[PDB]
């Protein structure tokens, strides 16, 4: 599921 | 093309044997235009890995050397064996090919003389020093490396043998960008 | 016949008619804005397009409309000069009207209420000027066009490279408009792969599985069906007999009672023929052979109810059996034949994982947002956002063409965003490449490559700033409140005028005007660039677009690009070319009938053109139109070849459509080689307009086309006469058919004496008539830079000679006579500016006053006590122009002075002196001083002497403009109104001004009566009005940046000459920088003593093949031969019968030409003036590959009794002897670039420092130091120098206590360094002690 | 090849000079190195007499000094 | 540092450091006003993000500068090749530049500097005989004699370049002889003249090519510019025996 | 930071849902953050509010009017001492990034260009130098107990 994002925003939202 | 532009530039030329020499001119200058900024990094990464090196001592000592043979091609000499052996020392002393002929001695400088006094004779191979022999710890002995300078003498001491070959061999290039039978084995000689 | 025709007559050479006429140069320019700014009540492109791809804004469901009704574009407030004074752009406001109607909450949609809001004013546009040239801050500015990729499918290979073992893997794309990509392609083991802008490949299936297709159907559309019955013996398959195409068949072969072939045998072309013949549609077939094929449909047990094999399975033998029992006959495999029918699909069926809908969107959601979690209702709308929602994907109205033009589909109108017919299709087409029938499509071709104009990029800027505007209005009608607002409180016009104006401002392609000439402005204005927002790239771009493909035939010239870095990236457009309706560029053509070539002249794209049969220029014709070839040269498929006579289709228009404007003004263009004739195309751009120049004495004749083309000539714009010359105005009386009906009186057309272009040349204009020409429609009146006669004459023609002169010209140089500067043709004027600007400091305020600390009265002698300078003081380097003082405090004057000044009392000055001083090494008058004051601020006395003088000025000619006007309005009714009434000598007793209670007869005498006199009272009114507001903007103070308190603008106007240094230049591409100025005896003198004026050198001409300089210098010397042969004739006064007799003869004088000039001239007041004309050589012309062949031009030598080889003998100046073995001597038109050697020559000894390091640049009058840059420390480690190394980057340039003691040791004479340790090392330490990175220097 | 054995040089500023700058401080800082100078475009950096040329004749007194009197 | 007229010309650290010490100063607060661990464990990647953004920015989301659309400048940005290093791999003092002509009536060892130049690299030279034989009393009234251009510096101009070599050099050096001294001679004019036989070793042709000039200040620094540089002891070209000054 | 404040103090039997009151101390953070680090000059907050209503006011004044707004009659339309909007103007203007290409896109930055004035001209520093000169002889010159104390003094 952790499908290689970096940008924190995705993190965030995720 | 199956045509060839068959007026000089005497008589005109029609439109369409100018349109035709017309891409020519365009490769000639999209080449020249791309070997100099090629080029230009060719000699940037010789001069940075042939920077520390330094004439750093009299003589090595080393007997070891190379020989140096006149390239053979084909049925043509591309270089003789004398301008490609000026200007260097001598490991083993050569002679006459009939034994005990000793005319060049011990290592020497290979100048305007010895060589055509190895001319007269008829030597086919010398052994001379290169300096990718030499045996000294950070740099080259003197006589190792050779002759040859802008001057005449033997490189002197001290010299920076290191940046002026890797601007010898970048300063061409920026204008060396780039009957077919093979039947008989026929050569000129008996 | 025209009345500058016969001024001077051009002698024509050239063979070939001319059918059609050079086009107007600037409809590339000029017309693509018309679309943009101009009322169009339907859908084409322009501005109307661009609200209707917006409005109406439907709100964000609370469904209150807001919707468009047409605009209009104000007038701007400004005119042209004064936006280029003034200092600021020259626009049009812009009003858009908008209906707010808001509906009912919850009652039926009817008509609730609305107020038509007055027209909401939403920001302002750019206006192009009446050449083609826009106007952004006093500086005219040029939008080159644009050559990009035209949205379609472009499929393409790119074989050798990859996998390195061959495997060409063809791939296609799908390129947009406006939104994302899509980019099908192979992989190394032919299973397609579909991708997005750039991301992860995918199997190209999962695409289709997210249309709502199911491996049935995505197999149904894809390949064909083999039907297999079992009719309780063998399993009976159907055959066709075109299934067997180039099959090894390997069964026991039986058909319809023959057995035609045998297992281990190949099919044959009338193994076929016995088919149809039998008509084979049953055989007999093995159990075995159908375990090497896969299942076309499903096949369910039927008798249980579970999937027994699903399609994309192959088979295995318990299958059959497991099917032979099943209850199943209608059996189906795929008709797939490796040699033409490949399985691609099928493979990719396979490494698909998704098999469901609802899972395929969540895997391409997967891909295109990372690392986000999916959901069902996200991963449905961002799929059908992506190509399928009309505002984020549209294709074009040309995407559209070039779309179904691909696909060899019937019509070009449709949806712009794709569909699910579109996506199979292309995939489609891509397998076809694959299996062989079809081909891929070079990008260079330029039929896949369109021209964007500026009227289809300022509003694509346009478009996209009125979105941005769209997002702030829903907000405000579904956030906020719908009660009482009206449609201006949401519109904003700062980012809708920003999303423009910063276009014209800064871009790669919104570029400063060459401005030098009337060609390199011309020029400039037709240039194709393919770089610039969404194209190429100078360092990205291979050799591959940089070459000359065999489309560039008549559309892109070959010959003139630039050299350095984007060769080939520049490519001026052609001379006849002009854009399709899509924008494609096309050429003429003349229409070959089955015989005779007719004149009905078609344009023809660039995919058309590679049909027909096209014939060449250089093929003549009988007077009919028959070729008198029964074979001609033509050009077909892109080659050429010889065909028939009667086997073409179109013939090339004329000779010189194949060049450029620029590369079609060098003379015998064809004897050049591509590579020196590609220098002649760039040294016409950068000719300076010298001071009143002549004309080419061997011409090609499209000059009058770029001096009228351009606008620096003043055409005159109505036939009649003129009325009043002047240097400074042309009063064109009207005609009287040409008359307007009512109140129309005469014409004025005034001039632009000396201004300032954008290189500090000079453009002044000069009349070229007097008082009683016949001026006609067309006709000029005012030369301007580099013009004459309407001619374009770009520099001068001095007697030339070809030989080597002592070693003065060794390379390339050039030496020249002392006569050629005595005569003051090479002298050209330049026109700097400098402004000295006084802002409002924080310390207090500066001021301009006369009075500066410590300055002598040598200094202060030219500026008057008001500050400024005066107009016409010759001023020289350091002089004063303009006094200002800024206060400055703070001393704390230091010790050792602070007793200097106690001794002496030297007062210390409150404020500190910067005025400003002229620039060194420059000396000229000050032809004009202009003074802009904040409003609030008041006028000093100069500041108002300037202001009164122009006051003046303003209303004289708005008055006096009547004053000359009201002279042909009386004049014209005096001339009509002498009937009516007998009042003709009362009619200067009637008063002319009493004369509205009397009249005439109702006629046009009367009806000019009340005519003019209604605005005659209006011209009371209106004119007075243009009084006002003309005397309102000279009044009122000036819009300047925050802070600034008054600027004053000088002007200076330097004249230099020419000198050693300077880099003369020929049209071939013969550079040379000038050598040396000889004095006017020691250069070699012919026999009668003429001196040579320059002496070129012979060993340019074998190396570069320029053979063009040698021809034309010897036709510029017959043609100078006519020269002295009427000026002897006209200075005896013979008679004009005798220059009669000689013209005429210097004008057939050919072989076969199309001339026809003389005997139609008047008697003697007209020769006289046309062989007034030609005392200083008579113009010959020569086409560009019409040219004049080399008997034609010594049959001209023959005539003016000069020696037709060419080459006198020249006699030595010092000595006396001769030259044996002749030397050339001729006439060279000869060009003087603008490298002048006074702005090349900089020198610094100690000056300005750097910021951070402390390495020296230049910003105070002292640029920086030269560059001892990484390539020229090698040269000094080469050589054992290591003292002049070490001092060339420690003391002279970076150390920072270790010059400034190098400078006081050098004053006393001790020439010796401590070098120190520089300052852009110790920079290095603390950029990385900055890191968490620890450096430091050991202690030994 | 040239481009790989200008960078195992034993300085560190031979090679953070031309080839690639961030790797070759990384594993310079980590190791501790310690760059002798004893080269030319060490040399030229820190501004001082580059030891080939007229310059070697003062580097034959500056070895010959340390480690000793 | 302030431009003239208001405006400021920030270097692209200021936007940097601004960026880390603002995060890193809320969270400061958040570890005082106890915020939950949805927060605070995102103000932590949040700040570790700026921190790595100063060092090299661009192994990341590439945090590019407001106020405009380019990526900002970090440290590790500033070391990195511009294709040589950042310290000397030096613009220089003492310099000029011309278009050079031909002038053939000059020996091999000298080549023609224009007054105009001469006057302005040797100008501390002058500064040295003004004050030394008396003609200016101080300093600041020899400056003021060299701007008048008086007849007397013409003739000490003229003794400060007695013996002073001179080194011309052309932009693209390819090789060591690229760079030559030369004993100047001053000419009237702004071209620098230059002997022909040499313009085969710069690669010279004269349609318009310029070429710098230095100044060898030091007094090592004029021998060395005359014993190991000087023109006439550059006969046989370093690559090979052959000749370099051939009539070309 | 907001939010977690207006829990802090949220009060629920006045019967206004969190939203609409959660909403205020939100958006009070958010406009409080920006006038506080979004400059690099940093302006107060109280000039802030004057900053936006002079781009409010002089965006009304551009519709009605349609020409432009001029420097008065923001002195007319608003209540300021018609300098005080001569001085507002001057203030929001950022500053222009140190590494901005100028024109041609060349190798070139606008840090090459900025000069500095720190230092001194090496013939300023040669007079000062050679001042030392005659105030050490002329001074010397005098007579000794005279002279010191014109040195002292
Ligand atoms: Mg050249
Ligand atoms: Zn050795």
């Amino acid at each position: 599921e952790i499908g290689r994002t970096t940008d924190p925003v995705r993190m965030y939202m995720r | 093309i199956e045509t060839p532009i068959t007026a000089n530039f005497r008589e005109g030329l029609n439109v369409l044997q100018y349109f035709i020499s017309t891409h020519g001119a365009r490769k000639g200058l999209a080449d020249t235009a791309l070997k100099t900024a090629n080029s230009g990094y060719l000699t940037r990464r010789l001069v940075d890995v042939a920077q520390d090196l330094v004439v750093t001592e009299d003589d090595c000592g080393t007997h070891e050397g190379i020989m140096m043979t006149p390239v053979i091609e084909g049925g043509d000499v591309k270089e003789p064996l004398r301008d490609r052996v000026l200007g260097r020392v001598t490991a083993e002393d050569v002679l006459k090919p009939g034994t005990a002929d000793i005319l060049v001695p011990r290592n020497t400088l290979l100048h305007e003389q010895w060589c055509d006094l190895l001319e007269e004779n008829s030597v086919d191979a010398v052994k001379v020093r290169s300096v990718v022999s030499c045996d000294t710890d950070f740099g080259v002995c003197a006589h190792c490396y050779g002759r040859d300078l802008a001057r005449g003498h033997i490189i002197n001491k001290g010299e920076a043998i290191g940046v002026i070959a890797a601007q010898s061999i970048g300063e061409p290039g920026t204008q060396l960008t780039m009957a077919a039978a093979e039947s008989s084995i026929q050569v000129k000689n008996k | 016949y025209s009345y500058t025709e016969k001024k001077r007559i051009r002698k024509d050479f050239g063979k070939r008619p001319q059918v059609l006429d050079v086009p107007y140069l600037l409809s590339i320019q000029l017309d693509s804005f018309q679309k943009f700014i101009e009322q169009d009540p339907e859908g084409q492109y322009g501005l109307e397009a661009a609200f209707r791809s917006v409005f109406p804004i439907q709100s964000y469901s609370g469904n209150s409309e807001l919707q468009y009704v047409s605009y209009r574009l104000g007038e701007p407030v400004f005119d042209v000069q004064e936006c280029q004074i003034r200092g600021v752009t020259y626009s049009a406001p812009l009003r858009v009207k908008l209906r707010l109607v808001i509906y009912e909450r919850e009652a039926p949609e009817g008509t609730v209420k609305d107020i038509k809001e007055q027209e909401v004013y939403m920001g302002e546009i750019p206006l192009m000027t009446d050449n083609g040239t826009f106007v952004i801050n006093g500086t005219e500015r040029v939008i080159v066009s644009q050559l990009h990729r035209s949205p379609g499918v472009f499929f393409d290979s790119d074989k050798g490279k990859t996998h390195s073992s061959g495997k060409v893997l063809y791939n296609a794309r799908i390129i947009p408009y406006r939104g994302s990509w899509l980019d099908f392609e192979f992989d190394p083991k032919d299973n397609l792969f579909v991708r997005i802008d750039r991301r992860r490949k995918l199997p190209a299936t999962i695409i289709l599985r997210a249309l709502n297709y199911t491996t049935e159907q995505i197999l149904d559309l894809f390949f064909e069906k083999v039907i297999f019955e079992i009719r309780d013996n063998k399993l009976q398959m159907e055959l066709v007999p075109e299934r067997l195409r180039g099959e090894t068949a390997s069964f026991d072969i039986e058909a319809n009672g023959k057995v035609y072939v045998e297992k281990g045998r190949r099919i044959t072309a009338r193994h076929i023929r016995q088919l149809e013949k039998d008509d084979v549609k049953l055989i007999e077939v093995p159990v075995e052979y159908i375990a090497g094929k896969v299942v076309a449909k499903d096949y369910i047990d039927e008798s249980t109810g579970e999937l027994i094999c699903a399609a994309n399975m192959e088979l295995s033998l318990d299958l059959l059996a497991k099917l032979s029992q099943s209850g199943h006959k209608r059996i189906e495999t795929l008709f797939t034949n490796d040699l033409d029918h490949g399985p691609y699909i099928s493979e990719t069926l396979r490494v698909d994982p998704t098999n469901d809908r609802l899972s395929a969107l969540v895997e391409i959601y997967r891909m295109m947002r990372p690392g986000e979690p999916p959901t069902r209702e996200a991963a449905e709308s961002l799929f059908e956002n992506l190509f399928f929602s009309e505002d984020r994907y549209d294709l074009s109205a040309v995407g559209r063409m070039k779309f179904n033009r691909s696909l060899l589909r019937e019509e070009i109108e449709g949806s712009g965003i794709l569909s699910k017919d579109d996506i199979i299709d292309v995939m489609k087409k891509l397998i076809d490449i694959r299996n062989g029938k079809g081909e891929v499509d070079d990008i260079d071709h330029l039929g896949n490559r369109r021209i964007r104009s500026v009227g289809e990029m300022a509003e694509n800027q346009f478009r996209v700033g009125l979105v941005r505007v769209e997002r702030a209005v829903k907000e405000r009608l579904s956030l906020g409140d719908l009660d009482t607002l009206m449609p201006q409180d949401m519109i904003n016009a700062k980012p809708i005028s920003a999303a423009v104006k910063e276009f014209f401002g800064s871009s790669q392609l919104s570029q400063f005007m060459v401005q030098n000439n009337p060609l390199s402005e011309i020029t400039h204005k037709r240039r194709i660039s393919a770089l610039g927002p969404g194209g190429l790239t100078r360092e990205r771009a291979g050799f591959e677009v940089r070459d000359v493909h065999p489309t560039h035939y008549g559309r892109v010239c070959p010959i003139e690009t630039p050299e350095g870095p984007n060769i080939g990236l520049i490519n001026s457009l052609s001379v006849y070319a002009q854009t399709n309706e899509y924008g494609f560029l096309e050429t003429p053509y003349r229409k070959v009938t089955d015989g005779v070539v007719t004149d009905e002249i078609h344009y023809l794209s660039a995919i058309e053109e590679g049909n027909y049969v096209i014939a060449q220029a250089n093929s003549n014709l009988d007077e009919e139109g028959h070729f008198v070839e029964d074979l001609v040269t033509c050009r077909s498929k892109g080659e050429s070849s010889l065909f028939s006579r009667d086997q073409v289709d179109y013939m090339d228009v004329s000779t010189q459509q194949v060049v450029s404007v620029g590369a079609s003004l060098i003379p015998f263009l064809e004897h050049d080689d591509a590579n020196r004739a590609l220098m002649g195309a760039n040294m016409q751009r950068q000719a300076v307009p010298t001071l009143r120049a002549d004309k080419p004495l061997v011409g090609t004749g499209m000059e009058r086309a770029v001096a009228v083309d351009s606008g620096v000539t003043a055409v005159a714009k109505r036939g009649g006469v003129v009325q009043y010359v002047d240097a400074s105005r042309i009063v064109i009386k009207v005609n009287e058919d040409e008359m307007y009906p009512g109140e129309a009186g005469i014409d004025i057309y005034n001039l632009t004496k000396y201004t300032r272009s954008n290189q500090n040349t000079c453009i002044n204009q000069m009349p070229c008539v007097s008082l009683g020409e016949p001026v006609e429609r067309g006709d000029v009146l005012a030369d301007g830079p580099s013009t004459d006669l309407g001619e374009l004459a770009l520099g001068q023609n001095m007697r030339v000679a070809f030989m080597p002169w002592n070693g003065y010209n060794f390379e390339d140089s050039i030496l020249v006579s002392e006569r050629v500067v005595q005569e003051d043709r090479f002298t050209t004027i330049h026109i700097q500016e400098l402004a000295c600007v006084s802002r409002d400091t924080k310390l207090g305020p500066e001021e301009i006053t006369a009075d500066i600390p410590n300055v002598g009265e040598a200094a202060l002698s030219k500026l008057d006590e008001s500050g400024i300078v005066y107009i016409g003081a010759e001023v020289t380097g350091g002089d004063i122009l303009v006094g200002k003082v800024t206060p400055k405090g703070e001393t704390q004057l230091t010790p050792e002075e602070k007793l200097l000044r106690a001794i002496f009392g030297e007062k210390a000055s409150d404020v500190k002196d910067s005025s400003l001083r002229v620039p060194n090494g420059v000396s000229g008058t000050v032809i004009d001083v202009q003074v802009f004051t904040r409003d609030g601020v008041e006028k000093d006395k100069r500041a108002l002497e300037i202001e009164e003088m122009q006051l003046k000025q303003a209303k004289k000619d708005l008055s006096e403009e009547l004053q000359i006007l009201e002279a042909g309005l009386f004049s014209r009714i005096r001339a009509v109104l002498v009937a009516g009434g007998v009042e003709a000598e009362k009619l200067d007793k009637l008063p002319r001004d009493r004369w509205l209670e009397l009249g005439l007869t109702d006629e046009e005498k009367q009806n000019q009566l009340e005519q003019l006199a209604e605005q005659y009272d209006e011209l009371k009114h209106e004119f007075e009005k243009k009084l006002e507001a003309k005397r309102r903007k000279i009044t009122q103070g000036d819009d300047l940046a925050p802070g600034v308190l008054k600027i004053v603008k000088v002007y200076l106007a330097v004249k230099r000459r020419i000198q050693p240094g300077d880099k003369m230049a020929g049209r071939h591409g013969n550079k040379g920088v000038i050598s040396k100025i000889n004095p006017i005896e020691d250069m070699p003198y012919d026999e009668n003593g003429t001196p040579v004026d320059i002496v070129l050198n012979p060993l340019g001409v074998p190396s570069r093949m320029n053979i063009g300089q040698i021809l034309e210098t010897h036709l510029g010397m017959a043609a100078k031969g006519i020269g002295d042969k009427i000026n002897a004739m006209l200075k005896q006064q013979q008679e004009v019968a005798k220059l009669r007799e000689f013209i005429q003869r210097a004008y057939d004088l050919g072989a076969d030409v199309r001339q026809k000039v003389d005997l139609s001239t008047f008697s003697d007041e007209e020769v006289m003036r046309l062989a007034e004309n030609l005392r200083k050589g008579m113009p010959i012309a020569t086409p560009v590959f019409d040219g004049a062949k080399e008997a034609e031009i010594k049959e001209l030598l023959k005539l003016g009794d000069l020696p037709t080889s060419g080459q006198i003998r020249l006699y030595d100046g010092r000595t006396g002897e001769q030259f044996e073995r002749p030397v050339t001597v001729g006439y060279m038109y000869m060009l003087k670039l603008n490298h002048l050697v006074d702005d090349k020559m900089h020198a610094r000894s100690t000056g300005s420092y750097s910021l951070v390091t402390q390495q020296p640049l230049g910003g105070k009058a002292q640029f920086g130091g030269q560059r001892f840059g990484e390539m020229e420390v090698w040269a000094l480690e080469a050589y054992g120098a290591a003292y002049t190394l070490q001092e060339m980057l420690t003391v002279k340039s970076d150390d920072v206590n270790g010059r400034t003691k190098m400078y006081k040791n050098i004053v006393d004479g001790n020439h010796q360094m401590e070098p120190g340790m520089p300052e852009s090392f110790n920079v290095l330490l603390k950029e990385i002690r900055s890191l968490g990175i620890n450096i430091e220097l050991e202690d030994e | 090849g040239i481009t790989k054995a200008s960078l195992a040089t034993e300085s560190f500023i031979s090679a953070a000079s031309f080839q690639e700058t961030t790797r070759v401080l990384t594993e310079a800082a980590v190791a501790g190195k310690r760059d002798e100078l004893r080269g030319l475009k060490e040399n030229v950096i820190v501004g001082r007499l580059i030891p080939a040329g007229t310059g070697y004749a003062y580097h034959q007194d500056r070895m010959r000094r340390r480690a000793a009197g | 540092v302030p431009l003239d007229g208001g405006r400021f010309a920030t270097s692209d650290l200021n936007d940097l450091y601004r960026r880390v010490i603002n995060r890193n100063n809320r969270l400061k607060r958040l570890l005082d006003l106890a915020a939950p661990d949805i927060i605070v464990r995102n103000e932590k990647r949040m700040l570790q993000e700026a921190v790595d953004a100063l060092l090299d920015n661009g192994r990341r989301g590439r945090a590019i500068t407001g106020s405009n659309k380019r990526p900002l400048k970090s440290l590790a940005d500033m070391i990195k090749g511009k294709q040589g290093r950042f310290r000397q791999n030096k613009r220089v003092d003492y310099s000029g530049r011309s278009v050079i002509t031909v002038g053939p009536y000059l020996r091999l060892h000298q080549c023609g500097l224009p007054k105009k130049m001469a006057l302005e690299l040797f100008k501390p030279f002058i500064y040295g005989k003004l004050e030394l034989r008396g003609l200016a009393t101080t300093i600041k009234a020899a400056k003021k004699m060299v701007e008048r251009e008086e007849a007397v510096v013409w003739d000490i101009l003229d003794e400060v370049i007695r013996e002073h070599p001179v080194l011309l050099n052309r932009a693209p050096t390819l090789h060591r002889l690229g760079i030559q001294a030369f004993e100047p001679v001053l000419i009237e004019g702004k071209a620098i003249q230059l002997h022909p036989l040499v313009c085969a070793a710069y690669n010279a042709d004269f349609d318009g090519d310029q070429m710098a000039v230095h100044v060898p200040l030091t007094l090592e620094a004029q021998l060395e510019a005359r014993a190991l540089m000087m023109s006439t002891n550059n006969i046989l070209s370093p690559a090979n025996g052959e000749p370099i000054i051939v009539p070309s | 930071i907001g939010l977690m404040k207006a829990v802090d103090k949220f009060e629920y039997r006045r019967g206004y849902k969190f939203s609409t009151y959660a909403t205020w101390w939100i958006r009070q953070a958010i406009t409080r953050s920006i006038a506080d680090q979004a400059r690099t000059i940093r302006i107060p907050v109280h000039m802030i509010e004057t900053i936006n209503k002079l781009n409010r006011i002089s965006r009304q004044m551009l519709q009605e009017m349609g020409r432009e707004p001029t420097p008065e009659e923001l002195a007319e339309r608003m209540l300021m001492p018609e300098d005080k909007i001569r001085k507002v103007l001057k203030i929001a203007k950022e500053p222009i990034s140190m590494e901005t290409p100028i024109g041609d896109d060349e190798d070139s930055h606008l840090g090459d260009f900025i000069e500095d004035t720190t230092l001194e001209l090496p013939l300023d520093s040669a007079t000062t130098e050679s001042l030392r000169a005659a105030t050490h002889d002329v001074l010397a010159g005098l007579t000794a107990r005279e002279a010191k104390v014109l040195r002292m003094r």
